């Protein structure tokens, strides 16, 4: 069918439109937004805490910073660092040495299909453990506000302060699951997966927003400072995008042909 | 000393950055024109790339059947990256740590390739990378390209004057390289 | 107390399971959306936007048309959503998400040539044979379409859904032999006729909708080779 | 037909080869609705905004590839001024206000012979940081005029090249190897775009709403929409033709909500 | 309603369940329009 | 029995589920308290009753008004509920609780000099720049209003609610660099004319009210740092 | 525009008023009163110098 694409808009056409044919059925509709981005997949491993840590400085961290680290999942699709928002996504090809191995993060399953600008959902947050009869805790604090560090003695055990709070502390049994879905908190109006504008929080990096978030969660174990145990037991943050609905049509990512 | 050394060796740690895009021919016709006036059997040479990925882009070695083929591969790189030179320097010292475990005396010579342009970030780990180049026996060349910083590359290289433009230190390299060949074995 | 018996499968946690699960932080009032305009509805409103695809020359959105005549199709790329003519476009990229399609692909096409430039260029589908046709006489017989150069600067072929059954895999595993649903082939028919002082080699830019019948089925995890 | 005369204001620019308006998103994207997020009564359109702020944009040569990009920032091409695009009544008035809540509307003239090939894919692009450096720093004038059309490597296929806050000396720096604010750029089309072909047209029609994750964006930050104008197809003439054809563009804000009057804006 | 298939009973409300927009005062439309 | 499947988070303690539990020692029939006057319903009834701020000076509820004239406000505080001039008012200790909030902080003044001091000040309200205002030339231009010394003695401010987001957040935790929501700066525009026999450097005692409109969300873990 | 038929082409006709320094770039007669005539099948425009005068009639 005789047509211009320079125009910017084509007709989507059938068979019938060129030769002798007829339409299709329906297939179905597992494109829907609010069914595609339905189901759970996993976002971060963080470490289990067990003692009342100190939240991750602002960037640029200096050394000498007595700061715990690869604890605090920012549930975010978006890629992140070391807890915290970041504009690229950086692995590790040769990991040797050299200081701390900063904790990044990528929805891998949703970027390709993140065909769009801004996404707003709930968020279903499943936290497996990856750990044999493990007994831990989820804690959880809104997107804009920060981590209460320290601990009160109770008893002459150093109980932390991320044991209570207004926030919810989810309790996991022994061998148990944590599940629990977050409403959609951020100051935002929408999560922009990508973004152009300007955050003033430092020296305005680009492209980076500083509330696209549901929050950040971070595991620990439900004994006091005294209990603390030796080997490094992680967790594994399973994340679900309840009532999906999404915003302004964009790119999706370049497959190489190598 | 005055022992020679069994074996001399050579790492060009070629940067490959986005900032040396617009200057890269002339990096490789420093390497093409120091990897062939040397076929002497005593030298071992490595290429080694670093934008992002510290890559080895051929390992340290001496059939000049390779060494023909290094040079065929610097010619197909395309720049474009961050400036990774902590990471340059780390797949040296993958290659200086494994010629210890022959037992030899080994004087490897590093030439370091570079903008000069850090970030004030990444001089911290670059130069903490260099030193444990300089733990392992070896002497940095900071072979300068066009604007360079020079305090950026007095603490990658031995001192201030072991930095050389790249119009300069390609003789003064000649007169480096060569001399030790004559103390070499 | 109501005596239940819970089944085999209980305390499992599925990833996909149709429910939702126990509110920790309710009673928040977002702010609206209503302000944004352009909500997608429905990722099949954007398979059908066309996207650029990309040609073995170093990949090229279009296909340079040389002077010399030969008989055999100028380019020719099988109808398959995991060929690496389609990674690129949202009809490939989409589906590749996903196990199965049904419909019509259509393949737009752009002469970005001069305005003086008059040509007829011959469309094809070869369903899939034991051999991919090479032959203006062998792309004749297949689902031809002829289009003229003129005024206008578009065609839109519509790759049509012959399959034996009513959701076709959309990503070529095993096997497919290089022949899953055959294969698109631009011949040109006459030779471009250019007036003194002009370009030759002009070039057609190629496109790659999804049918007003395009469906998707089934997604599946996807591949997380894009970020490394 | 095709020829459609678009005024505004006191300022009306003409097309005689015009495919059509690309209203994009929505029937009419000149219709909005002030912002929910100011309490103070927002400063709404008059008559010395309400027009055609028209500036140049680089030629195009026979030397660009495909792909090559040029990017026009909005507003950040009316406070830079890119390409002499002065604002005037508008950029004076952005500067004093703190938030601005706007549509765009451009049209980017290019007026190819009957003898010459090529394509360009304007394009109003939402939410890219592609006219800034890899290392952090905006363009400049200075910097725009020496590189003239930003070619597609694989940094901005991927998005390695975005730009980022640095981790410090306390973090080993990662092998950054993607960021979202990438260009597919075979992918461009699902943006609102037309061709701009050396045989359909001289110039191309499109326009755009406001679009942004809250419900109006600060002033001196925001890159919600950008203009991008790539080349699909290279330009090829025989000898003799006229070489560089020029690559303007007309930007018009429809409908604008300033918010938050103050003084002008020192950095 | 999304990939939600338990038609018959919601336990908790739809301000807890959800989070719906507080106010301020099939068809597969195109996202472009040539006009 | 009744089949039932119960879900992952079985035996879960939560501190905030919005549900009740078994009852102990039930039928308890309490006292009233019909008798008692004054209860609170809410606590948005606390927020807007005026306390005391305090002012580096050592801590002050009043501004001193030195006789000498320079160019710059009196007294400069910015409006961020984090910031120690709210901390022991009502409205601060109450959002410090907190995490968000939205509406208007009303900044009530009293002049608490002699009754024969005639005088005019030139209250003010910048949104956030990247410079503090410091001219009378400088709040000029932002939200200012200027207040006579007459019979009556307060004056209202109502520090308005201009943001990007319909809920600000109520500590300055990272960052906003002392630029938060801007800052109340109290300009002094003609000198407080005293007749002779006067006491000089008269005072200005402030309050801190929110608004008919000042509402709060989010309750968090609160600073127990009050009782060290 | 007597010109050949081929000839494509754009001017940005002008009329400012009167200013203490006559404008000489084109990003000053962008800011007066323009209009941009394109060549092409018609080949004339009438630009209406408009009447903005402090008085009724001028000299
Ligand atoms: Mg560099």
């Amino acid at each position: 069918s005789t047509d211009n694409a320079e125009t910017g808009v084509i007709e989507a056409g059938n068979t019938d439109t060129d030769f002798s044919g007829e339409l299709a059925a329906p297939g179905s509709n597992h494109t829907n937004v609010k069914f595609l981005f339905d189901r759970s997949r996993l976002l971060n491993v963080i470490k289990v805490l067990e003692k009342d840590a100190v939240f991750p400085r602002p960037f640029p961290t200096q050394e000498g910073a007595q700061q715990d680290d690869g604890y605090f999942c920012l549930l975010t699709p978006r890629p992140t660092v070391a807890s915290r928002p970041a504009t690229r996504f950086g692995l590790y090809a040769n990991p040797s040495g050299s200081g701390v191995l900063a904790n990044t993060s990528l929805d891998f399953n949703f970027y390709s299909l993140a065909c769009f600008t801004y996404f707003r959902s709930d968020l279903e947050v499943t936290v497996v453990s990856l750990e044999p009869d493990l007994e831990f805790a989820v804690g959880w604090f809104p997107s804009g506000s920060e981590y209460q560090a320290s601990s009160f003695v109770y008893d002459q055990l150093h109980v932390p302060f991320h044991f209570t709070g207004r926030t919810p502390r989810a309790f996991a049994s022994k061998g148990g699951k944590v599940s629990f879905v977050l409403p959609w908190n951020s100051v935002s109006s929408v999560l922009p997966v990508r973004w152009g504008g300007a955050s003033k929080l430092s020296s305005a990096t680009r492209g980076l927003p500083a509330h696209a978030d549901w929050g950040t969660i971070y595991a620990f174990v439900p004994r006091p400072n005294e209990k603390k145990s030796t080997a490094v037991k992680h967790v594994a943050v399973y994340i679900r995008y309840k009532n999906a609905r999404a915003w302004c049509p964009s790119m999706l990512p370049f497959r190489s042909y190598k | 000393s005055m022992a020679c050394y069994g074996g001399f060796d050579l790492y060009f740690i070629l940067d490959k950055s986005g900032s040396v895009l617009h200057h890269w021919n002339e990096i490789y016709y420093f390497v093409e024109q120091l990897a062939h006036k040397f076929i002497s059997p005593q030298l071992r040479m490595s290429f080694i790339v670093f934008s992002t990925r510290g890559t080895t882009l051929m390992k340290l070695t001496e059939d000049r059947e390779q060494i023909r083929q290094g040079l065929e591969e610097l010619q197909k790189v395309l720049p474009g990256g961050d400036t990774y030179m902590h990471e340059g320097f780390e797949r040296a010292s993958e290659q200086i740590y494994y010629e210890n475990r022959q037992g030899y005396r080994t004087a490897s010579v590093i030439i370091a390739l570079t903008d000069g342009e850090l970030h004030e970030d990444l001089f911290f780990y670059s130069e903490r990378e260099a030193n444990r180049s300089r733990d392992l026996g070896a002497i940095v060349y900071a072979v300068g390209v066009k604007d360079f910083n020079e305090t950026q590359l007095a603490r990658i290289a031995d001192s201030k004057d072991h930095v050389f433009p790249v119009n300069d230190g390609f003789q003064a390299l000649q007169g480096i390289i060569h001399s030790i060949l004559k103390k070499s074995c | 107390p109501i005596p239940t018996a819970p089944r085999e499968n209980s305390l499992m946690f599925l990833s996909t399971l149709p429910d939702d699960t126990v509110p920790a932080y309710g009673n928040v009032r977002t702010p609206p959306v209503n302000y944004l305009p352009g909500e997608i509805t429905d990722l099949l409103q954007l398979a059908r936007i066309p996207t650029l695809m990309a040609f073995e020359r170093t990949y090229v959105p279009y296909v340079a048309v040389p002077t010399q005549f030969d008989d055999r199709p100028l380019i020719s790329f099988p109808i398959t959503l995991s060929d690496p003519v389609y990674q690129n476009t949202l009809v490939g990229a989409i589906s590749s998400n996903f196990a199965n399609y049904r419909g019509c692909i259509q393949i737009t096409l752009t002469f970005c040539g001069p305005m003086m430039a008059r040509g007829k260029f011959l469309l094809s589908y070869s369903p899939p044979n034991g051999t991919q046709p090479q032959t203006l006489s062998e792309a004749m017989q297949c689902t031809y379409s002829i289009w003229d150069i003129g005024l206008n600067s578009s065609w839109t072929f519509v790759v049509p859904y012959i399959s034996p059954s009513d959701y076709r895999e959309t990503r070529a595993i095993t096997n497919s032999v290089y022949s899953a649903d055959g294969w698109f082939s631009l011949h040109k028919l006459t030779k471009i006729t250019l007036p003194p002082d002009c370009p030759q080699s002009p070039c057609i830019l190629f496109f790659a909708s999804a049918g007003e019948d395009y469906t998707l089925r089934l997604p599946v995890d996807c591949n997380p080779s894009y970020v490394f | 037909d095709r020829v459609t005369t678009q005024t505004a204001g006191n300022t009306a620019i003409n097309t005689q080869s015009s495919l059509g308006v690309l209203c994009a998103y929505v029937e009419d994207p000149t219709k909005s609705d002030p912002p929910s997020s100011s309490t103070d009564q927002p400063t709404t359109t008059f008559t010395a905004i309400d027009r055609w702020y028209t500036g140049r944009l680089n030629s195009w040569t026979k030397a660009v590839k495909t792909f090559s990009f040029q990017a026009v920032p909005l507003p950040g091409a009316f406070l830079s001024r890119q390409g002499g695009l002065n604002g005037g009544a508008f950029t004076a008035t952005l500067h004093r206000h703190f938030l601005m809540k706007c549509g765009w509307q451009v049209q980017v003239q290019c007026n190819l012979t009957q003898f010459h090939q090529g394509a360009l894919l304007v394009a109003m692009v939402p939410e890219t940081t592609l006219d800034v450096k890899p290392d952090g720093k905006a363009k400049s004038l200075q910097e725009l005029n020496e590189e003239q059309w930003v070619e597609m490597s694989d940094d901005y296929r991927t998005g390695k090249n975005m730009p980022f806050q640095s981790l410090g000396t306390y973090y080993r720096p990662p092998n950054w190897t993607w960021g979202p604010n990438f260009i597919n750029p075979y992918q461009v089309t699902v943006f609102p775009h037309q061709i701009l072909n050396a045989r359909t047209s001289t110039s191309v029609d499109i326009n755009v709403p406001y679009i942004g994750e809250t419900p109006t964006q600060s002033s001196e930050t925001q890159n919600s929409w950008t203009l991008l104008v790539m080349v699909l197809v290279p330009l090829d003439y025989k000898e003799g033709a006229t070489t560089d054809p020029e690559i303007t563009f007309s930007v018009r804000p429809t409908s604008p909500y300033f918010n938050g009057l103050r003084n002008r804006y020192t950095a | 309603r999304g990939n939600n298939g338990n038609m018959t009973f919601n336990y908790y409300a739809n301000t807890y369940q959800n989070s719906v927009d507080f106010s301020t005062s099939g068809i597969l439309n195109p996202l472009g329009y040539l006009k």
